[PDB]
């Protein structure tokens, strides 16, 4: 609302990997297919669709901005992991 | 009024279908009940599968069911007797006494799924709770309505660390502990119930200050998934109705967490990591949001975890994580050889360990005797080769303080009385820091060091080390 | 200067032993990582795969 | 552009992976038995289908530089090692090449092509 | 042989590992639920009364020395593990001293025997 209103947001995405588990508990609920970790395939489009909504506009549209700071906690101290 | 009955349609493990009529079919997680010899079967209704048709889950053992036996449905969830009069009774996940000692009195029935509170009546403040244990209250302290986690093991105290907290709570504020046995082991039971009546915690003729509920290791899944629900709703009633800041001991948190995944199974729900339910995150915040402070009262949690394959990365342990505060890691057997708490201040920490909420005193103190104990660990490989003579001056002081604050970690115990002479001591929390500050500031060096070893206020200190000159002169 | 030799070449096994230590540390704790990640992970492939037996 | 125009094109992708991955996401709720990790039954033949396609074509010629996401820095990820056949030129950008600070962050030892012929 | 003739025989199986192999091999197509690391779940009863059928009666004697393939040289796979309760002598060989050059490759520790006894 306020990105496209010409303002700028700041959005903070706190614990993202929780909002990955209640996917995950959702679809295995649904009797969908598990993945790697159990993660369901559409993971990765989740995040997609929710980070991608945030970006600097140009100035025909109002010149609005969306920053978005997710925090994803990596457990064990590893970012080679599948949802991180 | 009409009384809802239904028909039993199969019995598959301890998953029950139960048949109803039209209109007549209750909510899940209400309570069913039959006519059995042996007593009353409770079911728990988990799903509607359609059809009049819905799918409970046993409480007890169901052993010798038959198609067609009728049921009747209580109205709503499994109630607990709730009040006062459970103080000092053995209480079940469904309500009834095993502890044989007559019915329960208790005027309120109360069931035991409810909501946590809303977000408006939750504390907004960080609020500190006083445990007793010099070494706990000071290193890592208990959070007011924490969610404090047991790292102990075998051998190392970890129930006398529990009647000593609950006599504490007792003494200080209000403290009316509630125990919840989730999987009792049923000899461990026993004893912990003669424990309870010699240490005087439990007065048969007199009052309890604690009600022990537990769900023993053989009963069904299920039971052990509610036990800690029934002992939730025992300490909320304290808390909502009486403003006390009550205590709750879980036996294992891993345990419910093993019940809740053999729960999903038997339904039917896919394992999703390692053979944990789906629903493991859910429930684990279900359980541990309503135990919390309010604007009345409010319940603390101590509940001990087991770690598998001490692994702590595995899901339960990281979701239990999720929900600690403050922990404490009982040493196997490290500071047990000396200090009765052992406790291992080096390894048990707190999240509430902040200057906004202990104060910058307590802060200063703490982190001076933290790092003064990691400095005295770190030379204690080049003390056990040579000895006392490489150290600096600096550092042969460190060490000698370090070693009086190891030996003035260690308090008696009240419940403790018995065991072996010493007459514990509620030691309060800025007596305690008071003392350890004055131990840090480096007056009492003379004063030798088994003159702070079982030891409590800092006076009793000065008062061991004049009876010891008077028995040595 | 057989002596003062004999010392100092104790002092530098000394000094690369407790370094060989601490990196055997490092190594402990990088590897006991990646084997919990990797028990977790086998059992999860277990666990999927008898879930696409039903 | 190489059949009519009979051009040299040098057609460019930016992720080859996120192809099997929307593959993936449809077979689940298209009604297939899972494949190994969670893949669809048909991975190679959709992507042999996919790249074959892109051939030097004797009328004309194309240049295809493809791009390949590995999924958790595993080079045993079955797309990742259904595609290694259907590729000549590989790069594998390895990550400890990268936490090193040598950039571009490319394994010597296992970039490997089929041109190095003497 | 034993009973009729009441004769000592000797049993020569070799890769019984292949008879539950084959097992597994019609479980699935069956309609039985796979069991872990997918093997049927009927493997023991089957085995057990296959190898239990091997004895020496009061008729006559049998030895039976057969061979057990591992999958993929460990030996906590489901069907060697429950095959050792099955067998007094077993004598495992060893990967590590074949290529050691000792190509007897009995292991001189894990290879067990009741009859060792003084």
């Amino acid at each position: 609302w306020f990105r496209d209103n010409g303002k700028h947001a700041l959005i903070v995405y706190d614990d993202l990997s929780k909002q990955a588990v209640a996917y995950r508990q959702l679809s295995l609920l649904l009797r969908r297919p598990p993945g790697r970790e159990a993660y369901p395939g559409d993971v990765f489009y989740l995040h997609s669709r929710l980070l991608e909504r945030a970006a600097k506009l140009s100035e025909k549209e109002g010149s609005g901005s969306l920053t978005a700071l997710p925090v994803i906690e990596t457990q064990g101290g590893d970012v080679s992991a599948y949802i991180p | 009024s009409t009384p809802i009955t239904g028909k039993v349609t199969a019995v598959i493990g301890a998953i029950v279908d139960v048949h109803f009529e039209q209109s007549e079919l209750p909510a899940i997680l209400n309570a069913l009940e039959i006519k059995t010899p042996q007593g009353k079967l409770v079911l728990e209704v988990a799903q509607h599968l359609g059809e009049n048709t819905v799918r409970t889950i046993a409480m007890d053992g169901t052993e010798g069911l038959v198609r067609g036996e009728k049921v009747l449905d209580t109205g709503g969830p499994i109630s607990v007797p709730v009040g006062r009069e459970t103080l000092g009774r053995i209480i079940n996940v469904i309500g009834e006494p095993i502890d044989e000692r007559g019915p329960i009195k208790s005027k309120l029935r109360k069931p035991i799924h409810a909501d946590p509170p809303s977000f408006a009546e939750q504390s907004t403040s960080a609020e500190i709770l006083e445990t007793g244990i010099k070494v706990v209250d000071l290193l890592a302290p208990y959070a007011r309505g924490g969610k404090i986690g047991l790292f102990g093991g075998a051998g190392v105290g970890k129930t006398v660390f529990i009647q000593e907290l609950i006599n504490n709570i007792a003494k200080a504020h209000g403290g009316f502990s509630v125990f919840t046995g989730v999987g009792e082991r049923t000899r461990e039971g026993n004893d912990l119930y003669r424990e309870m009546k010699e240490t005087g915690v439990i007065n048969l003729e007199g009052e309890s200050k604690v009600a022990l509920v537990f769900g023993q290791m053989n009963e069904p899944p299920g039971a052990r998934a509610r036990v800690a629900l029934t002992g939730l709703t025992i300490a909320e009633y304290f808390r909502d109705e009486e403003g006390q800041d009550v205590l709750l001991f879980i036996d294992n948190i891993f345990r419910f967490t093993q019940a809740g995944s053999e729960v999903s199974a038997l339904l039917g729900r896919i394992p999703s990591a390692v053979g944990y339910q789906p629903t493991l995150a859910t429930d684990m915040g279900l359980l541990q949001e309503r135990i919390t402070t309010t604007k009345k009262g409010s319940v603390t949690s101590v509940q001990a975890v087991y770690v598998p394959a001490d692994d702590l990365t595995d899901p339960a342990p990281a979701t239990t994580f999720a929900h600690l505060d403050a922990t404490t890691v009982l040493s196997r057997g490290i500071s047990e050889l000396g200090i009765y708490p052992a406790v291992d201040p080096l390894d048990s920490k707190s999240r509430l360990l902040d200057a906004a909420v202990v104060g910058q005193e307590h802060y200063d103190v703490a982190s001076k005797v933290q790092e003064t104990l990691q400095t005295y660990k770190s030379l204690q490989d080049i003390i056990a080769i040579l000895g006392m003579d490489e150290l600096s001056e600096q550092d042969k002081l460190t060490v000698e303080r370090a070693r009086k604050i190891q030996r003035f970690l260690s308090q008696p115990f009240a419940v403790a009385e018995v065991f072996t002479g010493i007459p514990g001591k509620l030691v309060r929390l800025k007596d305690t820091v008071a003392s350890f500050k004055a131990v840090l500031e480096g007056k009492y060096d003379n004063i030798p060091e088994h003159a702070f070893y079982m030891v409590g206020g800092i006076e009793d200190v000065v008062a061991k080390a004049e009876k010891l000159a008077a028995e040595a002169n | 200067a057989m002596a003062q030799g004999y010392a100092a070449e104790i002092s530098a096994r000394r000094n690369a032993m407790d370094n060989a230590s601490k990196n055997a540390g490092d190594m402990i704790n990088r590897y006991s990582i990646l084997y919990n990640r990797t028990r977790q992970a086998v059992i999860t492939n277990e666990l999927v795969d008898i879930i696409t037996g039903a």
